[PDB]
């Protein structure tokens, strides 16, 4: 992450590899390395690397919830709060965050379900957003023809290797004189 | 009790084909709801409620001089009824629970026996049965089994089915109301007074901007499929030309211009300029007859106006 914007691969800037607790028992795997960047120090290279570590080990609980207005009122659902869930007969107790909350309200205002989601808001949300994210991309853009697509690409990348032949005799006739 | 049907290019009627019937039974009309129940609400809404179907039975049996004709006689019935081409179906009473009458037996006034072996308690004119009411019905077959009782006596269930709209067309227009040229088809079911010219039969109107009709039918013609049918000579010109009406909503025939002596057409939902080449853009708006009075109002004062429709019952 701190190669030049023209290098691209000759590994200059903070070389480094790094790896997470859990490692040593599952071992060698590791994930799309941290290509891009115009990051100096070192500080940072391991915060933002150990984050792309453990962002990836995922684990959404889209569990339902039910209010209880007659008692345990106090429980009105709020997203990025902290939240201790304990389900025996499944090995947790620990405490985790909302992401995602789902009210629904008749009238006056009184609750009827609460649907929620922790940690991570889905694995299903996540798809659903890449597909929207995918077909708004596309569609929003001008150059995509559908019968053989890649001429846009092609001509650009074409183009660009050609003025970069160009350039080169360029530097060989200027640095002739 | 002899189940008339008109079809499309014939008259029928079943106890002419030696096919009694026990009775006939005229359900009432499937409502259909449309309702919506609010969440937590002791209460739900109606999105809406409307009329459907309107089921007829009619068991009919026969009797034959030999167990063979039974079948012919059934396969009859099938060809002769069982139809998917819309029929109107006219209902038949009686007037009284006929009695054989008194005779003498001294060799003479011996009694008379029906072309099936029955006793002919109709010794007079004024014996056989009627149509009971002035109107029909558009009507559709459903499925039958055929029980032979013993000997030559066996039973039928028809189970007849509205077609279109759950109600009882009555026959012939309001104009046969309005010329008693035609006779029959006026039964007393509808109240109608006998002042023929008069008020609450007239539907032939001239030289008014407002005016006053009876629509003699309990069930309202809103809807387009009955034979609601206006023509009107507009008595004078205009660009524009608006009537209103109650039980019912305004009409507007704007952005076209017109003349005096022109006449609309006015059908359900469709306006014919001239007769032809229908200029139906204007307002797209149908009215409705629901009962009784229903007054209306032009705006220049019509030369005529008169228009047929159909009376339907519920």
């Amino acid at each position: 992450g701190n190669y030049s914007g023209e290098e691209t691969f000759e590994h200059a800037g903070l070389v480094m590899e790094a790896r997470s607790a859990l490692a040593e028992i599952y071992g060698d795997i590791h994930a799309e390395p941290f290509k891009d960047g115009k990051v100096t120090d070192q500080e940072t290279m391991d915060k933002e690397l150990q984050s792309r570590l453990k962002k990836s080990l995922k684990q959404s609980l889209s569990l339902d919830f039910l209010v209880l207005r007659e008692s345990y009122p106090e429980a009105d659902p709020q997203p990025g709060d902290i939240v201790q869930i304990k389900s025996t007969k499944l090995g947790l107790n620990d405490l985790v965050r909302i992401v995602q909350v789902k009210t629904i309200r008749g009238i006056n205002n009184v609750i009827v379900k609460q649907d929620v989601t922790l940690g991570e808001f889905n694995r299903e949300q996540r798809y659903m957003k890449k597909v929207n994210t995918a077909a708004n991309y596309v569609s929003g853009l001008n150059d995509v023809n559908l019968s053989n697509p890649s001429k846009a690409a092609e001509n650009l990348k074409s183009k660009v290797a050609s003025i970069a032949k160009s350039t080169l005799d360029l530097m060989s006739r200027t640095d002739l004189i | 009790d002899i189940e008339l049907t008109k079809k499309d290019g014939t008259v029928i009627k079943l106890s002419e084909y030696g096919f009694i019937v026990n009775d006939i039974v005229i359900d009432s009309m499937q409502i259909n709801t449309k309702y919506q129940d609010k969440e937590n609400m002791n209460g739900r809404i109606l999105m809406g409620s409307n009329y459907i179907s309107r089921d007829i039975v009619v068991p009919c049996f026969c009797k034959v001089k030999n167990r063979s004709d039974i079948a012919y006689m059934r396969d009859m019935l099938y060809s002769l009824t069982t139809d998917i081409e819309p029929m109107y179906l006219r209902e038949i009473r009686r007037k009284e629970e006929l009695n054989y009458r008194f005779t003498q037996p001294t060799s003479d006034d011996y009694v008379k026996l029906d072309k099936n072996n029955f006793p002919d308690y109709e010794y007079s004119r004024h014996d056989q049965q009627i149509y009971v009411n002035g109107k029909q019905y558009k009507v559709i077959f459903n499925g039958v089994i055929n029980p032979k009782q013993k000997g030559n006596k066996v039973s039928f269930e028809l189970k007849f089915e509205t077609t279109e709209l759950p109600y009882g067309e009555s026959i012939g227009t309001s104009l046969e109301l309005e010329e008693n040229k035609k006779v029959g088809l006026w039964s007393f079911d509808f109240n109608i007074d006998w002042h023929a010219g008069g008020d609450k039969r007239k539907y032939t109107f001239e030289n008014l901007s407002k005016g006053t009709v009876y629509y003699h039918g309990s069930a309202p013609n809103d809807q387009f499929n009955m034979y609601k049918k206006i023509t009107i000579i507009l008595g004078e010109d205009t660009e524009s030309f608006v009537w209103n009406l109650t039980h019912a909503e305004i009409m507007k025939i704007e952005g076209i211009k017109l003349k005096a002596g022109d006449r609309i057409v006015y059908d359900s939902f469709r306006v014919y300029k001239n007769g032809v080449e229908i200029s139906t853009e204007t307002n797209i708006s149908q009215p409705k007859f629901k009962y009784g009075a229903n007054k209306f109002e032009f705006n220049q004062t019509v030369q005529k106006v008169q228009f047929d429709l159909k009376f339907y019952y519920k």
